[PDB]
């Protein structure tokens, strides 16, 4: 009884990043600071009215440690999002 | 009770609900596995709502609900019933409501949410308010355009631990070079300075000007020759100078001055062996025996090189200002080469001249070694605080940071200096039974003189020419009495309210500055040796010598337009006053409501240097009272052209608590006046005009007179009372012990 | 463009390029722990402060007159 | 295993003072005393071993909302506690804070007070040990002492002791701050080598043999040294001292609520006349009246911010346009604006020593002449004066041609100012500002072009004159020596533009300001007698001067039908400056006496 | 807090009650001291 | 001042959540049946006259401090028949997301926590006769505000709750002057096991059980206008915990707190009833009450005003409450205001709260 | 998850110096307020 078209978006991201101080003399590359995070955005749109609106959201990002001094974190979110127009 | 039977709130806008889940996994081994992993439910609301309509063509609802809003005030609920006129009722508004008066003294208020009436008898207008207020009265002083910024710093407050003589001999070269400023009696031009800090934030960055992290040995005698009037002790902490010094007494700051040169380690008859250069062996690297760890010398690691937007120096007088000061146990060590005229000097050693960072012998790992060498430096700031060091003689106390002043500019500050005890007088006088100096040099004149000038900041006119006794004005050079830049006042001697003070209190070669039990009991009086010889928190213990007072002000004016200091000020809230006179806000000024500028419009007024005072209402405050607002106003109506009223305004603010500390108190003020009206239309000053030789005129010519007497009645509040008196807590103690 | 940071039990005010001209930390009952109307910097230590009560609100008025909320997990 | 519940640093904002009191000792870090400052609390003190801490009576903890839940919170004392070697008979141990307080608008200074016995210690016995605020501008000089003999409260039986015993109504300080008021005018007439005073130089008006009444309080002893001032006081002390001749004390003593009581809450009054008029849009009369007495002030404002002082001020506004006294046939816009107004502010307390009402002190003086000087150097007197010509220009009659020479083409203003003042620190204070400006511009209307497109051209006069004579507070027979600020200048810059070629365009500027020395003798000394218009239209010497070329071409290389592709434009800036050098660079002086122009830039 | 939450195996009550490993809560050591309903009432002392 | 409170956990539970009832002094379990009825009274659900409700809350606090920290609301309710509904509603009270920045470096990838405490609840409501229905309620309560650390264990705390309420709504009784409607309600909430917010039994508090009694009376003017005075009395379920002594010093409190402590909830549903050496005027000192009015203009447009008065030995939580409502054509707006009388300050002052509701579906009609 | 160093004051280098101040107390069974810098005790009597 009620028709509406799916809107799918996509945003993955993966984003490296390393920071290294060279010594010229002798073999002593010495890894400073890094970042090994890759997100996903996922979300979904559906139209129930005219005034009525609902996404569905899901947000995963994954930072691994390249240095000690950082931990390894997860982060999801992910539910549904309810519009109401006036 | 209603006109009609028609509802049409319409609502607009829209609403958001988030539901979902949060899950967050931090592999942090220290956290209990308990706390391994959160998994909470997420809600949110996004309500935009606005409301707007009528009800029965008698109610009228003005509604915006906004969650994302400012702090209250944006969110706003109007509810107006307005009857017909026949009615005692005129008009009733709850919610966000203004009570507007056309008075002086008593002045309405425009952030209100309560409920307001209006009724109307026959020709007497009552209008009624209760309500809380949102905003807070805010006063500003702008003269010829910029808001005026006063300051009040007493002698103790100076800028510490940010400005630094770069050596001795600067320190030492202060007072005499600048004896005929703003003429500088120097040569010196410092042309290059590398300056190294304590590194905690342990960041490699490419952008942040490279990566220079050097080894650092900062050496507290460092370039230091004799001083002609200081004895050896004042100016370098080794314990014996026998065989220290190789150049002339009065010979310029440089590496070349004595045993520590780092050119010359471990040469022929250095003090200083190769095991200086390696932090390891840093205590066996000196050839002299009484070497402490943080007085002779202080050693970094992993030492930090500040870029140039970290710091300023003087190339003249030869001192640096910080950016950040080093309060805390930091150490500061700096490399600097100056020119006077055709020779060059070099202090430190920089990462250009200086030795390699890092040499390696052998082929692999198995045979290899790794040598790190340190830069010798000179130390400003050692490790351990100690104020009988000279180095703590590097640290300048003469400078003195204008608050919140960025900008200034000549003919926009002024400073005085004043003597408070207790009242802010500019002249000393002698203590009783005793006289000041006799015959002084005209430049040493302490009785019946300003202040400024016997602080030696007043010499010259306004164009920065000598003049004999000063023009009663602060010297506002560029270069030396002033940093423009960062709004810092500095005086033209090292210790202006020690050692200068104690030469012009001074009666006979028996006094000594350095020895207090010498004083003539003026000095004991004037002279704040403390200050200088000790910390800021050790000088608290001299308790009767803080009593010099800078005290100025500045105008802060930025761009065009008075900047009144809040934004989105609440419409008829402004009130602008020039000379005792109340201006117009169509003709007098103009005013930027959403900006907070006032633009003066009057042309008499801008060039007059006169002061504007512009009083308003800021409702972006927090962590506040609640502040209850209430009162009537009568506007009876005894002709067309006269009018009388009798207004009479509440306002009581609520105590967090009981017990109201000082500074922070609550106020239960009731003012009520009356006021009257007559405003006329005089035919005969038309006429007249109109007899004037080229007039030709025929708008009228109207008289007006107002006049209003206010009578205010203070008070506190019950809940801040303490056995049924009012009470303020100077200290509960409460506050104490962190 | 702010940026407010706990180590251990000390609060770090980071405004880039901006001068924060007072920073008043609240409780989270509007119960005011500290203030300061004399900080004047664009990075600010709060080292003589601790509670231990976990959320904290930094607000922070700007040279501007512009007020930055942060709320804060006092670590 | 040793399990720490809590374990801190503690820091105090109250500080121990260290050096010498009493000027018998002179030897503060010695006698092995032990002076210990802390503080103690409800939530940690309850079971305190020698007396459990407990509120004063009639003080309760403060209670907020956390999270819908009521939160009790804490109550603290200062304590004080002496041990070691004890307490000499006249020595003494304080901590101090520096605050900035202003207690005028309060009648009554209190504080709850408590001692004990130290454990495993001689029991210090009633009136042997004696607490003591100290508060002013300092410890030593400038400061009220008021005393109290305390009562130690019995220990050895229960710890717990009921909250009247342990705060005693006999041990709490209730000083009226009228008797300090009294004592220092008191003081007023005791010299300081007077054998009144104490080896310390406190005046203790209970130890007068001469004065009847003692300080006007039988449980307090009242002390003063130089002219404190409780209306700003940036040094509070409190401490122990000890009375007991011979014997070494030992004890606690607790400071609780130090508080300010009995807000002097009698208001003021003002009034505001208005009269404005306007005669046939050719004159504007503003009129303004104003009169507010001691106590009147804003709704907002609390306790300190109140108005402190009697305010008269009147201001007069009058604008005319003369330019309609002349036939609009041809159109002068002449308008004059003339604003006088003074002000006249007397305060409720004498600006010498700030804490005592100025009526009060002019009855209690017996001196005439020095009542005429406290009289007169309290009053703040300001008067202003403003002539204004500002926009003097002679308008187009509706249909001719624009000319060069023509008179429309000018721009006159006059601005004078003069502010005279006389307040508690300048004894003669005069600012005078005159401001003369003509301006100048004109559009010229439609080898190489040499008419300019435009022409502009203006002209400053400015001339501030300040006279500042710093008030002798003590006397008014002399004062001090004026002080005189001049800024004579004169200023003109010109500028006309070019459209010296369709694509080349020029544009010129240049602004030169100068400084008229006329008022300076050979000497750097200003002339007493020089008035700001006695030479008005006189050039002075050059101090700084500017000027910037501006050059724009588009480089016509598309003409040859072979570079018609190229797009070239040029842009040229140019600016010069000239600065004259401080006397002190142009006529500096070495140690040998040589005289050296050290030149500008 | 996982000794006394969720009890490791080998770990038995007996263990918990010791004065040197009993978990201690604010009000044993603070009585007078009001604590936010969710907010920490436990002392986690430092044990030598 | 406040003297011996009423210690109880998740004490947000006993927050106005709908801008309705807080118009009303916090009161709704003698109000007209509504969307929100289910905090106050779920009974009247089955007085519905919508088939079905949809509602949103929003209740902020700290405004001129912080934004989103705020207790929020969605409640929905269906009933299926003329005399039975089903209720669901979630409270949530929470700070919003607050970033765990440990260093200062902008890019470092940061923590965030969101410290919350929410009660998901369902009620089903039966219609006995034609003016009384009854209903039971299940809750589940959450507690999750602590954030983890090196030594905080951030374990979420819950429990689970019943509900037991009842409404009784008589017919249009016509009198001399108009022609009234007689309302009456109770409501035992939140009867369930203490909650230990450290996971141990030895550590454990009350849930705010509370007992919610209350009656109205509507005024009907023309039809059209009607005026509607509700009273309500409100009675903490908990024990009193022991203040001054009622067997050293600290050691008869110590003791006192022991016995207090170790009490059942259900035990201490009895022991409310009394637990103190007063009599029955010192007890009815426990007693919160409310009293409230609102008028009613074409269903459409209501004005409330309620006084809310707890005892100030007891929370001292005093004020006076207004409040507007504005109905579209199934959109109804409704705004409350607070100003406070107490001497303590109350959170909730200076704060706006709005509630929105969408009712949809078929029309019962009233008895 | 960090490197054990002997540098603990996080400023890259090791200081050697050791000119600081000493302050002990005694841990015997009979302990009271008054001596031995003790400013209160609390007694406990029946924990759970
Ligand atoms: C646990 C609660 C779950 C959430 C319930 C959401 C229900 C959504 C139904 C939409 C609705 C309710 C208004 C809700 C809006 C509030 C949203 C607030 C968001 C806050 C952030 C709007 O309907 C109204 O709104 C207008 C919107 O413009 C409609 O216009 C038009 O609207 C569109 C034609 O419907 C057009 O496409 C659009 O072109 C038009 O404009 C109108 O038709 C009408 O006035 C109508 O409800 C009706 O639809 C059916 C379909 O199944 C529902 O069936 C029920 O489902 C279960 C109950 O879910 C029950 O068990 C079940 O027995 C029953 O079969 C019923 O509900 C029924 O009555």
């Amino acid at each position: 009884i009620i028709k509406s078209d799916i809107n799918i978006k996509a945003d993955f991201s993966l984003r490296n990043n390393e920071t290294l101080v060279r010594y010229l003399d002798y073999d002593n590359n010495q890894l400073a600071a890094g970042q090994n995070i890759w997100s996903l955005k996922l979300t979904a749109d559906y139209s129930f009215s005219k005034n009525l609106t609902a996404i569905f959201y899901y947000d995963h990002s994954f930072s691994k440690a390249v240095i000690s001094t950082s931990f390894p974190l997860t982060n999801i979110r992910s539910g549904f999002t309810l519009r109401y127009n006036f | 009770i209603f006109g009609s039977n028609t509802i049409d709130v319409k609502p607009t806008g829209s609403v958001e609900m988030d539901l979902g889940v949060r899950y967050t996994k931090q592999d942090n081994p220290a956290f209990s596995p308990r706390n391994r992993s959160s998994l909470t439910f997420d809600f949110d609301q996004r309500i935009s709502m606005s409301l707007m309509g009528k009800i029965g063509t008698r109610l009228e609802v003005n509604a915006n609900y906004d969650t994302q809003s400012t702090f209250a005030f944006q969110n706003l609920f109007k509810l107006a019933y307005t009857p017909s006129e026949d009615d005692i009722i005129q008009k009733v508004e709850v919610g966000n409501v203004s009570m507007p008066l056309n008075s002086t003294l008593i002045r309405g208020a425009q952030s209100l949410f309560g409920v307001k009436t209006q009724l109307q008898f026959g020709r007497t207008t009552i209008t009624g308010v209760f309500s809380e207020q949102k905003s807070q009265t805010k006063s500003v002083v702008a003269e010829n355009g910029g808001t005026v910024q006063n300051f009040d710093l007493y002698a103790l407050d100076y800028d510490n631990d940010r400005h630094f003589f770069l050596s001795q001999y600067f320190r030492n070269k202060y007072d005499v070079s600048l004896k005929n400023y703003p003429f500088i009696d120097s040569r010196v031009q410092i042309t290059r300075l590398e300056v190294w800090v304590t590194n905690k934030q342990n960041r490699v960055t490419t952008t942040g000007g490279g990566n220079n992290l050097r080894n650092i040995i900062a050496l507290q005698d460092l370039g230091e020759a004799q001083v002609s009037g200081v004895p050896d002790n004042e100016v370098v902490v080794i314990s014996s100078t026998a065989g220290f010094f190789n150049n002339p007494i009065d010979s310029p700051t440089s590496n070349t001055n004595n045993k520590y040169d780092p050119a010359t380690i471990g040469q022929a008859g250095s003090f200083l062996n190769s095991n200086i250069r390696e932090i390891v062996t840093a205590k066996s690297g000196f050839n002299n025996t009484n070497v402490s760890e943080a007085t002779d010398y202080s050693v970094l690691e992993n030492a930090r090189k500040l870029t140039t937007n970290e710091y300023t120096f003087n190339p003249q007088l030869g001192y640096i200002s910080l950016q950040q000061r080093l309060a805390n146990d930091e150490i500061l060590a700096v490399a600097f080469e100056y020119t006077v005229g055709g020779k060059v000097y070099q202090v430190g050693e920089f990462g250009s001249d200086g030795v390699d960072a890092t040499v390696v012998t052998g082929n692999n790992s198995s045979n290899q070694a790794i040598i790190t060498q340190s830069l010798v430096l000179k130390m400003l700031k050692s490790n351990l605080t100690n104020v009988k060091n000279p180095v703590w003689n590097l640290m300048m106390k003469n400078v003195y940071q204008i608050p919140q002043a960025y900008q200034i500019k000549q003919d926009d500050f002024r400073l005085n200096i004043l003597y408070t005890d207790p009242s802010p007088i500019n002249y000393i006088t002698p203590v009783q039974g005793s006289s000041f100096p006799p015959n002084p040099a005209p430049d040493s004149k302490v009785e019946q003189t300003p202040l400024l000038n016997v602080f030696n900041l007043d010499r010259l006119n306004y164009n920065n020419d000598p003049q004999a006794g000063g023009d009663g004005f602060f010297d506002y050079i560029p270069g030396v009495t002033v940093d423009v830049q960062n709004g810092r006042v500095i005086f033209t001697t090292k210790e202006p309210f020690g050692e200068l003070i104690f030469n012009k209190l001074q009666t006979g070669a028996g006094e000594s500055y350095n020895d207090p039990t010498t004083y003539n009991a003026n000095q004991q009086k004037y002279v704040f040796r403390n200050m200088y010889r000790n910390t800021q928190a050790g000088a608290l213990q001299d308790s009767d010598k803080n009593k010099f007072l800078l005290r100025g002000k500045y105008k802060s004016s930025g761009s065009n337009g008075i900047p009144i200091g809040a934004f989105n000020v609440p419409q008829g809230s402004v009130v602008v006053t020039a000379a005792g006179r109340v201006l117009v806000e169509g003709i007098d000024y103009s005013v930027d409501y959403q900006l907070g500028r006032v633009q003066i419009l009057d042309p008499s007024l801008q060039a007059s240097n006169t002061p504007i005072e512009v009083s308003l209402e800021n409702n972006s405050i927090f962590g506040q009272q609640t502040r209850r607002f209430m009162g009537f106003n009568i506007e009876h109506k005894i002709s067309d052209k006269f009018v009388i009223g009798g207004t009479y305004l509440k306002m009581t603010e609520r105590p967090f608590t009981q017990k109201s500390t000082y500074g922070q108190e609550s106020v239960n003020n009731t003012i009520f006046g009356f006021n009257g009206n007559y405003s006329t239309e005089v035919p005969f000053l038309t006429r007249l005009a109109n007899k004037l030789p080229n007039i030709d005129t025929d708008v009228p010519s109207n008289l007006s007179i107002r006049g209003e007497v206010a009578f205010l009645r203070p008070d506190a509040p019950k809940a801040s009372d303490f056995q049924g008196e009012a009470t303020i807590y100077v200290d509960d103690f409460e506050g104490s012990q962190s | 463009s702010f940026y407010v940071s706990v180590k251990d039990k000390t609060i770090k005010l980071n405004s880039t390029e901006d001068v924060m001209r007072e920073v008043s930390i609240f409780d989270i009952s509007g119960k005011l722990l500290y203030n300061n109307k004399k900080v004047e910097n664009t990075e600010f230590q709060v080292s003589n402060f601790q509670s231990g009560n976990q959320v904290l609100i930094v607000k922070v008025t700007l040279d501007n007159g512009n007020i930055i909320t942060k709320k804060i997990v006092f670590n | 295993t040793v399990r720490f519940g809590a374990l801190d640093l503690v820091r105090g904002e109250w500080r121990r003072y260290t050096g010498t009191l009493d000027a018998n000792d002179q030897n503060p870090d010695d006698d092995g005393v032990e002076f210990d400052v802390a503080a103690v609390n409800i939530q940690e003190n309850g079971t305190k071993c020698p007396v459990n801490y407990v509120m004063p009576p009639g003080v309760q903890r403060e209670q907020l909302y956390n999270n819908n839940t009521v939160i009790n919170q804490n109550e603290q004392a200062l304590a004080v506690r002496i041990g070691g070697a004890g307490l000499q008979y006249q020595d003494s141990r304080a901590v101090f804070k520096n605050v900035s307080v202003d207690m005028r608008q309060y009648k009554k200074l209190k504080m709850f007070l408590h001692a004990e016995s130290l454990p495993n210690q001689p029991t210090l016995e009633d009136d042997e040990m004696v607490g003591f605020i100290r508060f002013g501008n300092d410890f030593t000089q400038n400061f009220y002492q008021v005393e109290i003999p305390l009562k130690v409260t019995k220990t050895g039986g229960s710890c717990s002791i009921s909250p009247d015993l342990v705060w005693m109504d006999d041990n709490s300080i209730d000083l009226a701050l009228d008797l300090l008021t009294r004592m220092k005018i008191k003081a007023m007439s005791i010299d300081i080598n007077s054998s009144k005073r104490d080896v310390n130089g406190i005046y203790y008006p209970d130890n007068d043999p001469d004065l009847e009444g003692g300080d006007g309080d039988g449980k307090l002893t009242l002390g003063i040294k130089g002219n404190p001032n409780f209306g700003l006081v940036r040094n509070l002390m409190v401490g122990v001292k000890s009375r007991a001749d011979h014997k070494d004390i030992k004890g606690e003593v607790w400071f609780n609520e130090l508080r300010l009581a009995d807000l002097e809450n009698k208001g003021g009054m003002a009034a505001i006349l208005n009269v404005d008029t306007n005669m046939a849009d050719f004159a504007t009369v503003s009129a303004t009246g104003r009169k507010s007495t001691i106590g009147f002030g804003s709704l907002e404002q609390g306790a300190n911010e109140r108005d402190r002082e009697d305010v008269q001020q009147y201001n007069i506004v009058t604008n005319l346009n003369l330019g309609k006294l002349l036939p609009k046939k041809w159109g002068i816009n002449l308008p004059f604006n003339y604003a006088i107004g003074e002000e006249v502010i007397t305060p409720e307390y004498d600006p010498f020593n700030q804490d005592i009402k100025l009526d009060q002190l002019i009855r209690e003086t017996t001196d005439q002449a020095e009542k005429d000087n406290i009289r007169t150097r309290a009053i703040d007197y300001t008067k202003r004066k403003s002539i204004n010509f500002i926009g003097v220009r002679k308008d187009r009659a509706p249909e001719q041609k624009p000319h060069v020479y023509d008179i429309e083409n000018f721009t006159f203003s006059q601005s004078y100012n003069q502010v005279e003042r006389h307040d508690y620190e300048v004894a003669d204070y005069e600012d005078e500002q005159s401001n003369s400006a003509v301006n100048y511009a004109y559009t010229f209307q439609p080898n190489f072009n040499y008419l300019p497109s435009n022409i502009s051209f203006n002209t400053n006069i400015l001339r501030q004159s300040n006279r500042q004579q710093f008030r002798e507070v003590e006397v008014e027979g002399i004062g001090l020596d004026p002080l005189y600020r001049r800024n004579f200048a004169f200023n003109y810059q010109y500028g006309f533009g070019f459209n010296l070629t369709k694509s080349l365009k020029l544009n010129y500027s240049a602004t030169s300001n100068n400084i008229v020395r006329n008022f300076l003798n050979d000497d750097n000394s200003p002339k007493e007698d020089f008035n700001i218009w006695d030479d008005y239209l006189d050039i002075g010497t050059p101090n700084q001067h500017a000027q910037q070329l501006v050059l724009n071409y588009d480089i016509p290389i598309n003409k040859i039908p072979i570079f018609g592709f190229v797009k070239a434009s040029y842009s040229y800036t140019a600016d010069y400056m000239w600065q004259r050098s401080s006397t002190a660079f142009s006529e500096y002086e070495d140690p040998n006496g040589t005289v050296y122009d050290l030149g500008n830039t | 807090p996982v000794f006394y939450s969720s009890k490791p195996s080998g770990i038995s009550n007996d263990d918990l009650s010791l004065n040197t490993t009993r978990r201690i809560y604010s009000r044993e050591l603070y009585p007078n001291t009001d604590i936010a309903q969710g907010q920490i009432q436990v002392v986690n002392t430092l044990d030598l | 001042d406040i003297e011996r409170p009423i210690t109880t956990g998740v004490p947000f539970l006993l927050v106005a959540a709908d801008a309705r009832a807080a118009g009303l002094g916090d009161q709704g379990v003698a109000t007209s049946s509504d969307v929100f009825s289910q905090q106050w009274n779920p009974a009247k659900y089955a007085f519905a006259e919508d088939a079905q409700g949809l509602s949103i809350s929003y209740t902020p606090y700290l405004t001129d401090l912080a934004n989103d920290i705020s207790l929020g609301q969605v409640t929905y309710y269906n009933k299926i028949n003329d005399r039975s509904a089903f209720a669901g509603s979630f409270r949530y009270f929470g700070f919003g997301g607050i970033e765990l920045r440990q260093t200062g470096d902008p890019n470092e990838p940061t923590r965030e926590v969101n410290p919350n405490e929410f009660a998901l609840d369902g009620s089903y409501s039966l219609k006995l006769s034609e003016t009384f229905s009854m209903a039971v309620a299940a809750r589940y309560i959450r507690s999750n505000l602590k954030v983890a650390t090196e030594e905080i264990d951030a374990s979420a705390a819950g429990s689970f709750a019943v509900d037991v309420a009842g409404f009784y709504q008589s017919e249009e009784i016509a009198y001399s002057d108009f022609n009234g409607r007689w309302r009456a309600g109770f409501n035992i909430q939140n009867l369930g096991p203490k909650i230990s917010y450290d996971h141990d039994d030895l550590s454990a508090n009350f849930l705010p059980a509370n007992l919610r009694v209350g009656g109205g009376f509507d005024f009907i003017f023309d039809d059209y206008n009607k005026l509607g005075v509700s009273l309500e009395l409100t009675k903490l379920l908990v024990p009193t915990p022991p203040g001054p002594g009622t067997p050293s010093q600290s050691q008869a409190d110590e003791a006192n707190y022991k016995k207090y402590k170790d009490i059942g909830w259900v035990s201490g549903i009895f022991k409310s009833f009394g637990d103190a050496p007063g009599g029955f005027s010192e007890e009815l000192k426990e007693i919160t009450y409310s009293a409230a009015a609102e008028y009613m203009y074409q269903d459409a447009f209501a004005m409330r005003l309620g006084y809310y008065h707890e005892s100030p030995m007891k929370g001292a939580k005093q004020f006076f409450s207004l409040g507007a409502g504005f109905k579209y054509s199934m959109i109804k707006v409704d705004v409350s205001y607070l100003f406070s009388a107490s001497k303590v300050k109350n959170p909730l002052e200076n704060t706006l709260r709005f509630s929105l509701t969408f009712n949809f579906g078929d029309k019962y009609e009233t008895y | 998850t960090l490197p054990d160093v002997e540098d603990i004051n996080r400023d890259n280098t090791m200081s050697t110096i050791n000119a600081y101040y000493e302050y002990s107390i005694d841990v015997k069974p009979g302990m009271q307020v008054g001596e031995n810098y003790i400013t209160d005790i609390r007694e406990v009597t029946n924990v759970d």
